[PDB]
């Protein structure tokens, strides 16, 4: 199965580097060309940079050139972007991107659609001089049908995620986009509809996980 | 004409069934790496700021440069920038004008 | 420099409809434009490549008609799942996407269940006080949620946020955050949050009172 995982995003200083790894299993970078496309919080996709190893081409943006360097590993069949004297403005989502040409065919006899044909899952990378703090994690108690939660409180940097009974609960949860807060930190609440028959005997918790701080909780939510 | 080993020489781009080359029209655009593009990359115009330093050839992209008293820069790629005549009271001229910066004052 | 324009920027459209994003590139490239659905979360997929070609396992009700300068996406029998932004993208020149076009289900109108929670007794420990107030599984997305604290309307302390569309029932469900400093929140007695929504008749209002009342 092909897939392009990357590794590297996260919290920087402005005027700082970070790089990005986007490692490829499934296919030979070789034949194909990687794209890194970035995407700033809540509006379009923006190309960034381009590599072909099969030709040894390059291509950067504009509002990118000078400060970030493409490269590519076929050994360690990787491909990276080393970001340079980053502003706050190059915060965004990072993808990286397969991109089918024809060398692709001559090569590997792939079938190529001169476009972006897979697309990594995306590092965040947000470029703020201020400090990582974890969450504070709170209950949003219960009380036909009845509905609970919990308030995931003072973070920073994004992202955080959250599950149910170690995933066991999917049905009927809503984690909430998160909100800046005037303190300059993020929250979010996540709650789930279950049976009111259910509240005074079943335990339901509330996991809760941020990778910027090496914070991991998990919260019973029970009736007050 | 042939796309070589799977690939278009500089100066071409590559059809879309990948079975012939084709060169660019010079002085409109370019390619300057073996590739398999669909087609090839428009020439940059210079600025009426700016100077043609080389031309634009199949091959290559015109060079251009801020004429004599200016210089740019990543964030003003639109008009070139007069350099300043002198530095300021109590500093002095270290670095001069180019084309691509102004001059130094400490 | 090319401009990938789309049309509209969002559009509303019920199940089984056809839905239409139209797309006008600033100078001529060919047959050479892709399309892409992206949802919340996840990144873009690629779904019709070279113009018109169908990208191997994308559905067939996806379908890409352009040559030259104009370009048309058609989806054919729109289904819940197809809340999504859809871009246009130049391929193999720069590779600008368009500013993207906005789907979003249509579906009856669905009143919102309202529920309140009162502030943890940890967090008021933590020097600040939290209340939420939830309104789950409704559309449409418009709603008016006010804050009464002894029957007096909060002015500057509550921010909202809301869900993704739901892919299965076209719903969207809103949080709205009171936060008061721990002192305030102990001046006061009563508590409620007040929906108003066009599936309600007449506004809901659910409240606690301070002290388990």
């Amino acid at each position: 199965e092909v897939q392009l995982v990357e590794s590297g995003g996260g919290l920087v200083q402005p005027g700082g580097s970070l790089r990005l790894s986007c490692a490829a299993s499934g296919f030979s970078i070789y034949s194909y060309s990687i794209h890194w496309v970035r995407q700033a919080p809540g509006k379009g996709l923006e190309w960034v940079a381009s590599i072909s190893p099969y030709s040894g081409y390059t291509s950067y943006a504009d509002s990118v050139k000078g400060r970030f360097t493409i490269s590519a590993d076929t050994s360690k069949n990787t491909a990276y972007l080393q970001m340079n004297s980053l502003r706050a403005e190059d915060t965004a989502v990072y993808y990286c991107s397969r991109y089918s040409s024809y060398y692709s065919y001559y090569y590997s006899s792939s079938s190529y659609s001169y476009a972006m044909d897979y697309w990594g899952q995306g590092t965040l990378v947000t470029v703020s001089s201020a400090s990582t703090k974890g969450p504070s994690v709170f209950p949003l108690a219960p009380s036909g049908t009845a509905a609970l939660g919990c308030l995931v409180k003072d973070y920073f940097p994004e992202p955080v995620t959250v599950s149910w009974n170690s995933g066991a609960l999917t049905s009927g949860v809503h984690t909430f986009p998160a909100v800046l807060q005037s303190s300059g930190l993020y929250s979010l609440s996540s709650v789930v509809t279950v049976p009111s028959s259910s509240l005074g005997t079943q335990t339901y918790i509330c996991n809760v996980n941020h990778k910027p701080s090496n914070t991991k909780v998990d919260k019973k939510v029970e009736p007050k | 004409s042939s796309p070589s080993e799977g690939l278009c020489p500089p100066g071409h781009h590559i059809s879309e069934d990948g079975r012939d080359c084709i060169s660019c029209k010079y002085g409109q655009d370019y390619s300057t790496h073996w590739n398999d593009l669909l087609f090839c990359l428009r020439c940059t115009r210079c600025d009426s700021g700016e100077v043609e330093l080389s031309p634009c050839t199949t091959t290559r992209n015109t060079v251009c440069q801020c004429e004599e008293g200016t210089f740019r820069e990543e964030d003003s790629p639109e008009m070139c920038r007069k350099c300043r005549t002198g530095c300021p009271r109590g500093m002095v001229k270290v670095g001069d004008c180019t084309p691509w910066s102004d001059i130094e004052c400490v | 420099d090319i401009q990938m324009t789309q049309s509209p920027s969002s559009l509303s459209a019920s199940v089984g409809d056809r839905v239409t994003i139209t797309c006008r590139a600033s100078q001529d490239v060919n047959t050479a434009v892709a399309w892409y659905q992206q949802k919340p979360g996840k990144a873009p997929k690629l779904l019709i490549y070279a113009a018109s070609y169908l990208y191997s396992g994308v559905p067939s009700r996806f379908s890409g008609s352009g040559s030259g300068t104009d370009f048309t996406l058609t989806i054919s029998s729109l289904q819940p799942e197809d809340f999504a932004t859809y871009y246009c993208q130049s391929s193999s020149s720069p590779y600008t996407f368009g500013q993207g076009t906005k789907v979003e289900i249509k579906r009856t109108v669905a009143a919102p269940s309202v529920f309140i929670f009162p502030p943890s007794d940890e967090q008021l420990k933590s020097g600040t006080a939290s209340v939420v107030c939830l309104l789950n599984n409704f559309y449409p997305r418009e709603a008016k949620v006010q804050w009464k604290v002894d029957n007096a309307l909060q002015s500057g302390n509550s921010q909202e946020s809301v869900t993704e569309q739901d892919s299965k029932d076209s719903t969207y469900s809103l949080s709205s955050t009171l936060t008061l400093s721990k002192a305030d929140y102990e001046k006061h007695k009563v508590y409620a949050c007040e929906v108003t929504h066009q599936g309600l008749s007449s506004p809901v209002t659910k409240s606690f009172n301070r002290g388990e009342c």
